[PDB]
DNA sequence: ACAACCTCCTTAGTACATGCAACCATTATCACCGCCAGAGGTAAAATAGTCAACACGCACGGTGTTAGATATTTATCCCTTGCGGTGATAGATT
DNA sequence: AATCTATCACCGCAAGGGATAAATATCTAACACCGTGCGTGTTGACTATTTTACCTCTGGCGGTGATAATGGTTGCATGTACTAAGGAGGTTGT
C-alpha cells in the first residue's frame, strides 16, 4: 500500500529590455545541503533522489 | 446483501483507489475484473495475433 | 486515480448546463431516480454530498 | 483613555476636501519609457503618496534615506507604499447624482424625505423633467413638476423672488428651504386626539428618519452627491508583474469608465455642446457611479471579455464576501494548520499528538527567536541548516513549550462550543493529527479522510485561560442538559458493557478471582459470575462517609471496575450492565456528588480499562451473528393469504382501487410485525432441545442484539434487516409504497428490491445533503439575535416569574419536574399538601433534590424565574438561569448564556436533519413505554403517591410523578419506577413480589386520564371552538375532542384553562377524599377528551387520551419548518377566520374581494362584522352554529398575538415548550433556559405609544436597554413621558436596528441594516460580543466581561 | 497543578476573576522574579500563576500585608518624631 | 501524505494584510464566524483577541 | 375631505461553512507621414590605451626520488561467556 | 526501622572467545628537483578607449486625409422561494 506518484514543477525567464532573465545556484550561508544537486544552469539531474 | 447508502460508497471508494508497488488481484469478483483491464487498453492484447 | 475510474469516466452521465441546472439553482429533478433507469443507468454509481 | 467606540454620518461634498487632494483625472497607470505610475491617473503618487517604499516619482527621494517631503521635478509626495491605503482621491461629479443604497435599497430612502412617487424619482435624477423650487412672487407653488417649453414674460412683475428648474440639481436644491427649528416640533400634535393608520405605516418611516437626523447630525444633501471619493489604490493593490501586465482588476476599470464619461460630461459643458449629448451622458456617468457603487443592482450590470461582471465596492459588504464576514467575524490565521484526524488511545484526556515536522513548523518564533538567545546557533541566517534539520538544540527550546503548554484544537463548522478545546503538545512521526478517544465523540470525529485544525496559543494570557477556560478537563458536560459528551467513546463502551455482562456455563458459571495472569492459569472468564459482600462509601453534601455493606451478584470485569471505581460512591452501582445506556451516569452521579477531578479521573481511567477488554470480547458482524425466524414459514400462511382474498374482493365489487391500498401495505406492516416478535425469541432465546442434561435456554450472546444492548450502535431497525424482514419504504414523494422487502440481508436482495429501496435512498440522502441549509444559515442569523446574554448581575428584582410544569401533555409525563427545573431558581413561596406538605421558598436554586421533596407530594407546577424575566441591561442576572450546565457550577459571572443558547439548539437541528434522513432505504418502529415489572424477591412500596379502587375492577394511581419502590425483606430499597398518573397497579401497598413480575400498566400512547371519585361527568373552564373541537364515528354512535390551548384560539377566550369534571346527581364537585376539595382535571391543548357531560362513571376510570408515538432517544425522528413563524412572528398571510361571536352567523354586507359575515350575540342586540377571504371553504351553511370559533374555517392563532393578549410570561410558556418538545420528541432533552435566550431577544424590542421629554415617542419599538430612561428619570425628576412595554419581532426584524448595530451590520440584509445606521448616524457602545470581534478588543465575555468592568468605571466617573 | 485544573474555580466559586489574580502573580514573575512561598513541581510560568490560588496567599496582595508593614514599623518606631511631621503641617 | 499543512508564518494578501490562504499559497487558515463562537460561549477573550 | 381597504400590480432584498486542485487567451483600429530634433552617425583628438614586439622573469606542475605511514600480518592479552553453587534477597514480620 | 529465611536466581569463580597491538611489510604521498610555458617586464606601433568636433542616422511626435460614404446596434440579468415594501385607484367607509 505503497503508492506511486508523478508531480510537475516549472520556472520562466521573462521578456527584459535586453531579453533574457538569470538562472543559476547562488543562494549563500542559507542552505546549502538543498544547493548540491544541480546543473550549470540551475537544474537538478534526471535520476537524483530530492526531498 | 448491501443498502444503497454503502452501495454508493462502493462506487467510488473503487474509483479514488491508487497504483501500489506490489499491486493484487480481486480474488473474490464479478467477471469484470478482466473487461476493465481492456475498456481503456491498460493491458495491451492480440489485435491481429501470431507468435511473439 | 485508476483505470476504473477513467472507464467509468468516459461514460458519466451530467444532468447540468444548458438542458438541465446547476448543484445550486436545483431541487429534486437532477438528484432522485425515476423507473425508467432499469436497465440504462445505475443510481448509485453518482459522487456523495450535495453532489449526489 | 483607551478610544471608546464609533460614529457614522455621510460624505459631505465640501468635507471630502478634509480627506482627499485633487481630481483622480485621467484611466492609465503608466508612461511607455518610464515605469512611473500615471501623473494624473488611476496611480496619482501626487493623490495617493510614493510608489516603491518611501519613493516618489521622477527621482531624488528613494529608499529610507528620504521621507516627509514633496518632490520639485513633478510635484509628488514622499511617505510610505501603505499610504495608497487611505490617502484618499476624489472625482468632481458634472451633475448632482444618486448613490444606489438610498434608490435600490427597498424600503429605499430617497422617497422618505419628498413623499412623492418612489417610481420615477429616478427620471428626475436622469435628469428627464423640471420642477418648483422657492419664491415668494408665487403663481405655481413648490414640487408642481413639468416639462421645460414655457416660462416667459411674467418675470418683469414677478421675477425678483421665484424660481423653477430641471432634474437632480431641482431635487437638491428644495433640499435648502426645510426649517428643523419648526418642522420636527409641529410633526407631533396628531398623538394627542387624531392619529390615522396606513399613512402612519408610511410616514412614520420619514418622521423617524427626520427626527433620527436632528439626534444624530445627519443632512439631506447626502442623498444626491456631486462628488465621488476614490478608494485607495492599496486596497484595489496597483503594481506590476513579472509577466509584463498590470494588477488592473475590477475596482480600478470601473473607475476608468467613470472617469471618460465624466470627463464627457465636462467637456460637452465646456463647450456647451448640444443638450442631447449633456442628458445621454449624465445618464451614463449615474450609470456608472451606481454600478461602481454596487454592480448587478442598477437591473444590470458593467462586464469585461471573459463575460464576467466586474466586482463593485459594495462587494466588499453587502452580501457573503463581504469584509464583515470573510475579514472580521472571521478571517485567515498564522501559528496554525490542518490534517487528517487518527485515534490516539494512549493520550491521557489533557493530551494530543502532533508529528515533529509540524511541531517544528508551528513553533518556529520559539526557535528562531531562542538559538539568539542561548548562543545554540551562530545566527538566525546560520541556523537554517539547523533548525530545518529538527537538530537536538531545537528540543530544549521545544519542551520549554510543551512541559506546560496548551496547543488549541478545531473540528469545524462549529455550531457548539465543544467543536473546540485546549490540550497540551506530544510528538510522533508522520503527517496526521492524533486525537484523544473520549473527546473524538465531543468533536463528532468522522474518521474518512476529513480533518481537524490547530492553533497555537503565544501570549502569557491566552495559555492562561486555555487551560482554565478551553481545556478538555474543565468543560466536560452537555451545555443543553448536563450528561458528558467528553465521555468513555464508540467501542470503549462495548468493553465496559463487557466486562458487565455475564453469562451460563461461562468458563465460571459461578466462579472469582483476581490477577490479569490468571487468564494464564487455564479456567478464567470475564463473564464468570462472582459473589462478594464488598463494604462500600457514600460521601453525603456535608463531606462525611455513609458506609454501607452487601452481598453481591457480578464478574470479575464488575469486581476489577472497583479499581477503576472513586470508592467514595458504592460498589452496588457497578452491579449492571455499562453499555452507552447506563455508563454516562455513573460519571454524572461523581459530578453530583464527589468532586471534579475525582469525575475527570473515572472518565479518563475507563478509556484503558476499555481498550484491555474490548477485543477479547470477540464481538462480531458475521453469516451466523444473523440467525432467522424458522416459524416465519407459518406466518406467510397469514400475512400474504388475508392479501390474497382481499385483491379478489376489490375486483369482485367489495373495495375500490384506493381503501386496497391502505388495506394491503397495513398487512405488509402487520407481516413485519408478526416476523419481528418471532425474530427476537430466535435471537434472544430459542435454545430449545428439552432439559435436563440439554437446553440452555440463556439471553443468547448474538452480537447484532449485543449491539444494540451496548447501545454500541444498533437498534430495532437495524435489527429486522438484519435477523428477520427489512419490511418496507418510502417513494420520493415522502409516503410508503404496496411493494415490500419481505427478505431481510441473510436472504437476500433482488435486482427490483434493490432498485425501489434505492429511490427512498436517494431522496432522503439528498435531503440529507440540503435541508442541513435551513438550519445552519438560521444558525448564522440567529447569534446576531442572541449574543449579548454575559451572565452580568445577580437578581435584578424581577419579583415575578413563568409557572413551568413537568411535561404533561394531559394524558402522559414526558418529562418529570427534575430535567426542566435543572438548575433554575423559584419566583414563588411554592407549597403542595400531600405527603410530607413540603414548602420551598423564592430565590431557592432548584437543583435535582429540591424536585425530589416536591415529587414526592405530586408537584405539577412551579413559578420559576426565567431568562425573559430579566430586566438586566444587554448582559444578565444569575437568578434567571441559576447553574451552568457544561463546566457544572452556579452560573460564573462571565458566561456566555447566549451564544451558548443559540448553540444548543442551531447544532441538534442541523445534526439530526442528517443522522435521520440518511437511513431511507427502510423504514420501522417498536415500543415498550406501557409497562413496569419487578426482578427479584422484595415488598412493594408506593410513594409520591395518592391512588383509588374501580367498580370496573382496577386499582389505579391518581397522581402526576408517583413512584413505585421495591424493598428488601428488611428496609433496603433495590430499586424505583416513575408511574404515570391514571396508571393501573397490579400491585398493593406492603404487598410482596418475587420477579418476572408485572405491577402497573397503561395505554402504549397514554397514561390514561382518570378519576379519582365517582359521579356524573361534566366540563369546566372549557367553551367549544374557543377551548376545544369535534371528532364523531358510528358503531353506536360514538365521540371524541382535541383540546386546543396556543396555535389555535380565538380572541375573546384565548388564556382559558381546559378542566374535565366529575360531579353531584345535578350540579357539582364530588370533593376529592382525603384532599376534600374540588373534582376538576385540568388539561394543555393536543389532549383528546372520549367522555361527555351527562355521561355518569365511578372512581379509577377514563375521561381522555392522547395520539402519542412517544420519540425518544430513538426511532428518531427528523424534521423543522413548522418551528419557523415561532421564531419570525407574524400571521398567517391566509386569514381563515374562526368567529369570534357566538351561534347566529349570517352574510349581509359583501364588499369587492373579500366576503362580509354578519353577526350577533345569542341573547343580545348588537350586530357585528368579519371579512372572511375572497373564496375560501366553509364547512357550515345555515345550521351549522357554535361557541366562538370551532372549524367554521381553520386558520391558527398568529404567535404575535399571543403576546398581544396574553403577555410576555403566558407567549413565553408555549414558545418554550412547543420547539423544546419537538426536541424532546428527538429525545435531545434541552433544558428551558436555551429557548428563553430567543423569545428573550424577540423580546428585545419595548413597544411606545406617545412622545414625552425623555426616551418617549408613538409608532416605536426602542431596544429595552434604552427605554428604561423612563424609570432612571421618572422616579427621580418626574419628566413627561407616555404608555411603554415589549414585542414579538422576528429574527427578519428585531435584529435589523440593535444598539450592539457593528453586529447588526453582519446579520445579511446588509443594505436595510447600513442605511439605517446611516440615518441614525449611528454610535455603538460595545455592548454584545460581535463588535468587539470586529474592532479586535477582548470580547465582553469571560476574561473580556473582566475587562469591561474597567469602562464600566469611566462611564460611571465622579 | 497542569493535570486538570478546573478545581481551581470550585477553590473560589467563580471563573475570570480567577484569571485576573493569576496574571497579578503571573507578570509579577515573567516581569519582575517576585518571591514564591511554594515549589513549582514543573508547573511553569503559565500554571505557577494558578498556584498561588491553588493556596491563595502569594501574589502581592500579602505583599500588601508584609513588605507594606516593615515601612509601617520604621512608622511605629519613628512615631515620636511622625507626630512633630504631622503637627509640622499647620 | 501530500496535506501536512501547518503554517508559523508565511505569505499575506496585499489587499487586506491578512494571511493568504492555500496550499498552494502556503497560507494561513480560516478561524471562521462559527469557530469565534465556541470562544465566545467560553468567555475566552484572549485567544479570540489572538486570532483577531 | 380624507382614510385605508378590496384586489392582484411590480418592485427587489437576501440565499450557511471549512478546504484543495488549475492554466491565463480574445479584439482591430488606415497612424497614416510629414517635419526636425538635439540627435544619430563617424571622422579626427581628447581620456589616455591597446597588445604585439622583444625582452623580461617567475610559478607551477610533473617527473623523479625519497620518506613514513599504514594495513597488513603475527601474537599476545583481557574481558567476557556460560554454568554453577548457594547467595540475605523480597518483603513479612518484629 | 530494625530482624531474617527462604525465594528466584547472581554470583561463584571455571572456562574460552575476541581483541588489539606489536612487528612486520606493504602501500602512497609529500616533496625536491627539473622543465616547461605563461602572463614576468618595458618598450613600441598599432588602431580604433575616449573625447570633441563635424556632417548628416534614428526616431521623437505632431499633424490630420475628401468622386463619396449621413435610422444604429445589442442579445440574453431571469425563470426559483420566499415576502416586505411601495405603488396604483376606485370606493365604502373614517
Amino acid at each position: 500500500f505503497t503508492t506511486i506518484h508523478i508531480q510537475e514543477l516549472a520556472c520562466v525567464s521573462r521578456d527584459t529590455k535586453l531579453g533574457p532573465e538569470e538562472i543559476t545556484a547562488d543562494i549563500p550561508n542559507v542552505g546549502e545541503a538543498a544547493l548540491s544537486k544541480l546543473d550549470e544552469s540551475g537544474i537538478v539531474y534526471i535520476g537524483a533522489e530530492v526531498t | 446483501h448491501d443498502d444503497a447508502n454503502r452501495a454508493l460508497m462502493g462506487a467510488n471508494m473503487q474509483r479514488q483507489a491508487v497504483p501500489t508497488l506490489r499491486a493484487d488481484k480481486p480474488l473474490v469478483g464479478t467477471g469484470m475484473e478482466r473487461a476493465v483491464a481492456v475498456d481503456s487498453g491498460v493491458t495491451a492484447v492480440a489485435k491481429r495475433g501470431g507468435v511473439v | 486515480n485508476n483505470p476504473l475510474s477513467e472507464i467509468t469516466h468516459k461514460r458519466r452521465i451530467s444532468a447540468l448546463g444548458p438542458g438541465g441546472l446547476t448543484r445550486e439553482r436545483a431541487g429534486f429533478e437532477v438528484r432522485d431516480v425515476h423507473p425508467t433507469h432499469y436497465g440504462r443507468v445505475c443510481p448509485i454509481e453518482t459522487p456523495e454530498g450535495p453532489n449526489i | 483613555e483607551e478610544f471608546d467606540a464609533i460614529k457614522i454620518a455621510l460624505a459631505s461634498p465640501d468635507m471630502i476636501r478634509s480627506w482627499s487632494f485633487g481630481e483622480v483625472k485621467k484611466p492609465e497607470t503608466i508612461n511607455y519609457r518610464t515605469f512611473k505610475p500615471e501623473r494624473d491617473g488611476l496611480f496619482c503618487a501626487r493623490i495617493f503618496g510614493p510608489v516603491k517604499d518611501y519613493e516618489c516619482l521622477c527621482g531624488k527621494y528613494k529608499r529610507l534615506k528620504h521621507r516627509g517631503v514633496i518632490c520639485e521635478k513633478c510635484g509628488v509626495e514622499v511617505t510610505q507604499t501603505k499610504v495608497r491605503r487611505e490617502r484618499m482621491g476624489h472625482i468632481e461629479l458634472a451633475s448632482p447624482t444618486a448613490h444606489i443604497w438610498f434608490l435600490k435599497s427597498l424600503p429605499s430612502r430617497i422617497g422618505l424625505l419628498l413623499d412623492m412617487p418612489l417610481r420615477d424619482i429616478e427620471r428626475v435624477l436622469y435628469f428627464e423633467s423640471y420642477v418648483v423650487i422657492e419664491g415668494g412672487m408665487t403663481n405655481l407653488e413648490r414640487q408642481q413638476i413639468l416639462t421645460e417649453e414655457q416660462y416667459l414674460d411674467a418675470l418683469e412683475e414677478f421675477g425678483d423672488e421665484f424660481d423653477a428648474k430641471m432634474g437632480a440639481e431641482a431635487i437638491q436644491a428644495l433640499l435648502k428651504s426645510m426649517d428643523l427649528e419648526q418642522e420636527c416640533e409641529q410633526l407631533r400634535e396628531e398623538l394627542n386626539e387624531t392619529n390615522s393608520e396606513t399613512k402612519r405605516k408610511k410616514l412614520t418611516k420619514r418622521i423617524k428618519l427626520l427626527e433620527a437626523f436632528v439626534q444624530s447630525g445627519n443632512k439631506p444633501e447626502w442623498m444626491i452627491l456631486t462628488v465621488l471619493p476614490v478608494l485607495p489604490p492599496d486596497l484595489r493593490p496597483l503594481v506590476p508583474l513579472d509577466g509584463g501586465r498590470f494588477a488592473t482588476s475590477d475596482l480600478n476599470d470601473l473607475y476608468r469608465r467613470v472617469i471618460n464619461r465624466n470627463n464627457r460630461l465636462k467637456r460637452l459643458l465646456d463647450l456647451a455642446a448640444p443638450d442631447i449629448i449633456v442628458r445621454n451622458e449624465k445618464r451614463m456617468l449615474q450609470e456608472a457611479v451606481d454600478a461602481l457603487l454596487d454592480n448587478g443592482r442598477r437591473g444590470r450590470a458593467i462586464t469585461g471579455s471573459n463575460k464576467r461582471p466586474l466586482k463593485s465596492l459594495a462587494d466588499m459588504i453587502k452580501g457573503k464576501q463581504g469584509r464583515f464576514r470573510q475579514n472580521l467575524l472571521g478571517k485567515r490565521v498564522d501559528y496554525s494548520g490542518r490534517s487528517v484526524i487518527t485515534v490516539g488511545p494512549y493520550l491521557r484526556l489533557h493530551q494530543c499528538g502532533l508529528p515533529k515536522k509540524m511541531a517544528l513548523e508551528l513553533f518556529k518564533p520559539f526557535i528562531y527567536g531562542k538559538l539568539e538567545l542561548r548562543g545554540l546557533a551562530t545566527t538566525i541566517k546560520a541556523a537554517k541548516k539547523m533548525v530545518e534539520r529538527e537538530e537536538a538544540v531545537v528540543w530544549d527550546i521545544l519542551d520549554e513549550v510543551i512541559r506546560e503548554h496548551p496547543v488549541l484544537l478545531n473540528r469545524a463548522p462549529t455550531l457548539h462550543r465543544l467543536g473546540i478545546q485546549a490540550f497540551e503538545p506530544v510528538l510522533i512521526e508522520g503527517k496526521a493529527i492524533q486525537l484523544h478517544p473520549l473527546v473524538c465523540a465531543a468533536y463528532n470525529a468522522d474518521f474518512d479522510g476529513d480533518q481537524m485544525a490547530v492553533h497555537v496559543p503565544l501570549t502569557l494570557e491566552a495559555q492562561l485561560e486555555a487551560r482554565a477556560l478551553m481545556m478538555s478537563t474543565n468543560n466536560i458536560l452537555s451545555p443543553a442538559n448536563g450528561e458528558p459528551i467528553i465521555v468513555p467513546s464508540q467501542d470503549v463502551v462495548l468493553g465496559l458493557y463487557y466486562m458487565t455482562r455475564d453469562c451460563v456455563n461461562a468458563k465460571g458459571m459461578v466462579l472469582t478471582g483476581p490477577a490479569e495472569r490468571l487468564y494464564r492459569s487455564g479456567l478464567a472468564s470475564l463473564h464468570a459470575r462472582v459473589k462478594v459482600r464488598i463494604t462500600e462509601y457514600e460521601k453525603d453534601a456535608n463531606g462525611e462517609l455513609v458506609a454501607k455493606t452487601s452481598l453481591k451478584d457480578t464478574t470479575v470485569g464488575r469486581a476489577i471496575l472497583w479499581m477503576i471505581v472513586p470508592k467514595g460512591l458504592p460498589y452496588s452501582i457497578v452491579n449492571q450492565a455499562l453499555g452507552k445506556k447506563a455508563i454516562s451516569k455513573m460519571l454524572n452521579t461523581c459530578y453530583r456528588i464527589l468532586g471534579l477531578k475525582p469525575t475527570v479521573i473515572f472518565a479518563d481511567q475507563i478509556m484503558y480499562t476499555g481498550f484491555a477488554y474490548a477485543a477479547r470480547s470477540g464481538a462480531s458482524v458475521g453469516i451466523d451473528d444473523m440467525v432467522i425466524p424458522e416459524k416465519k414459514h407459518e406466518i406467510i400462511s397469514e400475512a400474504e393469504a388475508e392479501v390474497a382474498e382481499i385483491q379478489e374482493q376489490f375486483q369482485s365489487g367489495l373495495v375500490t382501487a384506493g381503501e386496497r391500498y391502505n388495506k394491503v401495505i397495513d398487512i405488509w406492516a402487520a407481516a413485519n410485525d408478526r416476523v419481528s416478535k418471532a425474530m427476537m425469541d430466535n435471537l434472544q432465546t430459542e435454545t430449545v432441545i428439552n432439559r435436563d442434561g440439554q437446553e440452555e435456554k440463556q439471553v443468547s450472546f448474538n452480537s447484532i442484539y449485543m449491539m444494540a444492548d451496548s447501545g454500541a450502535r444498533g437498534s430495532a431497525a437495524q435489527i429486522r434487516q438484519l435477523a428477520g424482514m427489512r419490511g418496507l419504504m418510502a417513494k420520493p414523494d415522502g409516503s410508503i409504497i404496496e411493494t415490500p422487502i419481505t427478505a431481510n440481508f441473510r436472504e437476500g436482495l433482488n435486482v427490483l428490491q434493490y432498485f425501489i429501496s434505492t429511490h427512498g435512498a436517494r431522496k432522503g440522502l439528498a435531503d440529507t445533503a440540503l435541508k442541513t441549509a435551513n438550519s445552519g444559515y438560521l444558525t448564522r442569523r440567529l447569534v446576531d439575535v442572541a449574543q449579548d446574554l454575559v451572565v452580568t448581575e445577580d437578581d435584578c428584582g424581577t419579583h415575578e416569574g413563568i409557572m413551568m410544569t413537568p411535561v404533561i401533555e394531559g394524558g402522559d409525563v414526558k418529562e418529570p419536574l427534575r430535567d426542566r427545573v435543572l438548575g433554575r431558581v423559584t419566583a414563588e413561596d411554592v407549597l403542595k399538601p400531600g405527603t410530607a406538605d413540603i414548602l420551598v421558598p423564592r430565590n431557592t436554586l432548584l437543583h435535582e433534590q429540591w424536585c425530589d421533596l416536591l415529587e414526592e407530594n405530586s408537584v405539577d407546577a412551579v413559578k420559576v424565574r426565567s431568562v425573559v424575566s430579566c430586566d438586566t441591561d444587554f448582559g444578565v442576572c444569575a437568578h434567571c438561569y441559576g447553574r451552568d450546565l457544561a463546566r457544572g457550577h452556579i452560573i460564573n459571572k462571565g458566561e456566555a448564556i447566549g451564544v451558548i443558547a443559540a448553540q444548543s439548539i442551531g447544532e441538534p437541528g442541523t445534526q439530526l436533519t442528517m443522522r435521520t434522513f440518511h437511513i431511507g432505504g427502510a423504514a420501522s418502529r417498536a415500543a415498550a413505554e406501557s409497562s413496569i415489572q419487578v426482578k427479584n424477591k422484595g415488598s412493594i412500596k408506593l410513594s409520591n403517591v395518592k391512588s383509588v379502587v374501580n367498580s370496573s375492577g382496577k386499582l389505579v394511581i391518581t397522581s402526576r410523578n408517583t413512584e413505585l419502590k421495591l424493598i428488601d425483606e428488611f428496609g433496603r430499597t433495590k430499586e424505583s419506577y416513575k408511574v404515570p398518573y391514571g396508571a393501573v397497579l397490579a400491585k398493593g401497598d406492603g404487598e410482596q413480589v418475587a420477579g418476572g413480575e408485572t405491577v402497573a400498566n397503561w395505554d402504549p400512547h397514554t397514561m390514561p386520564v382518570i378519576t379519582e371519585v365517582s359521579g356524573f361527568v361534566r366540563f369546566t373552564d372549557m367553551i367549544d371552538g374557543q377551548t376545544i373541537t369535534r371528532q364523531t364515528d358510528e358503531l353506536t354512535g360514538l365521540s371524541s375532542l382535541v383540546v386546543l390551548d396556543s396555535a389555535e384560539r380565538t380572541a375573546g377566550g384565548k388564556d382559558l384553562r381546559p378542566a374535565l369534571k366529575i360531579v353531584d346527581a345535578q350540579g357539582n364537585d364530588v370533593l376529592i377524599p382525603g384532599t376534600d376539595m374540588p373534582a376538576q382535571y385540568f388539561l394543555p391543548g393536543k389532549a383528546i377528551v372520549q367522555l361527555e357531560d351527562g355521561v355518569q362513571i365511578s372512581s379509577g376510570d377514563t375521561l381522555a387520551r392522547i395520539p402519542q408515538e412517544s420519540g425518544g432517544t430513538k426511532d428518531i425522528t427528523g424534521g423543522l419548518p413548522r418551528v419557523a413563524d415561532l421564531f419570525e412572528a407574524r400571521r398567517p398571510k391566509e386569514p381563515a377566520i374562526l368567529a369570534e361571536i357566538s351561534g347566529i352567523v349570517s352574510f349581509g354586507k359583501e364588499t369587492k374581494g373579500k366576503r362580509r359575515l354578519v353577526i350577533t350575540p345569542v341573547d343580545g342586540s348588537d350586530p357585528y362584522e368579519e371579512m372572511i377571504p375572497k373564496w375560501r371553504q366553509l364547512n357550515v351553511f345555515e345550521g351549522e352554529r357554535v361557541e366562538r370559533g370551532d372549524v367554521i374555517s381553520d386558520g391558527p392563532e398568529a404567535p404575535h398575538d399571543i403576546l398581544r393578549l396574553r403577555g410576555v410570561h403566558a407567549v413565553t410558556r408555549y414558545i418554550v415548550n412547543e420547539v423544546q418538545d419537538v426536541y424532546r420528541l428527538q429525545g435531545v432533552k434541552i433544558n428551558d433556559k436555551h429557548i428563553e435566550v430567543i423569545v428573550r431577544q424577540m423580546l428585545r424590542k419595548a413597544t411606545i405609544v406617545n412622545a414625552g421629554s425623555s426616551d418617549f415617542l408613538e409608532g416605536e419599538q426602542v431596544e429595552y436597554s434604552r427605554v428604561k430612561i423612563a424609570n432612571r428619570e421618572l422616579e427621580a425628576n418626574g419628566k413627561v413621558g407616555a404608555t411603554y412595554s415589549r414585542d414579538l419581532l422576528g429574527i427578519t426584524k428585531a435584529s435589523l436596528a440593535t444598539e450592539s448595530f457593528i453586529s447588526a451590520a453582519s446579520f445579511q440584509e446588509t443594505t436595510r441594516v447600513l442605511t439605517e445606521a446611516a440615518v441614525a448616524g449611528k454610535r455603538d457602545e460595545l455592548r454584545g460580543l460581535k463588535e468587539n470581534v470586529i474592532v479586535g478588543r477582548l470580547i465582553p465575555a469571560g476574561t473580556g466581561y473582566a475587562y469591561h468592568q474597567d469602562r464600566m468605571r469611566r462611564r460611571a466617573a465622579g | 497543578a497542569r493535570v486538570t485544573v478546573q478545581d481551581a474555580v470550585e477553590k473560589i466559586g467563580n471563573r475570570f476573576d480567577l484569571v485576573l489574580v493569576a496574571a497579578r502573580r503571573a507578570r509579577q514573575m515573567q516581569v519582575g522574579g517576585k518571591d514564591p512561598l511554594v515549589p513549582e513541581e514543573n508547573d511553569k510560568t503559565t500554571v505557577i500563576a494558578l498556584r498561588e490560588i491553588e493556596e491563595g496567599l502569594i501574589n502581592n496582595q500579602i505583599l500588601d500585608v508584609r513588605e507594606r508593614q516593615e515601612q509601617q514599623e520604621q512608622e511605629a518606631a519613628e512615631l515620636q518624631a511622625v507626630t512633630a511631621i504631622a503637627e509640622g503641617r499647620r | 501524505d501530500d496535506k501536512m499543512h501547518a503554517r508559523s508564518t508565511g505569505s499575506y494578501s496585499l489587499v487586506t494584510q491578512q494571511p493568504l490562504g492555500g496550499k498552494a499559497q502556503f497560507g494561513g487558515q480560516r478561524f471562521g464566524e462559527m469557530e469565534v463562537w465556541a470562544l465566545e460561549a467560553y468567555g475566552a477573550a484572549y485567544t479570540l483577541q489572538e486570532m483577531l
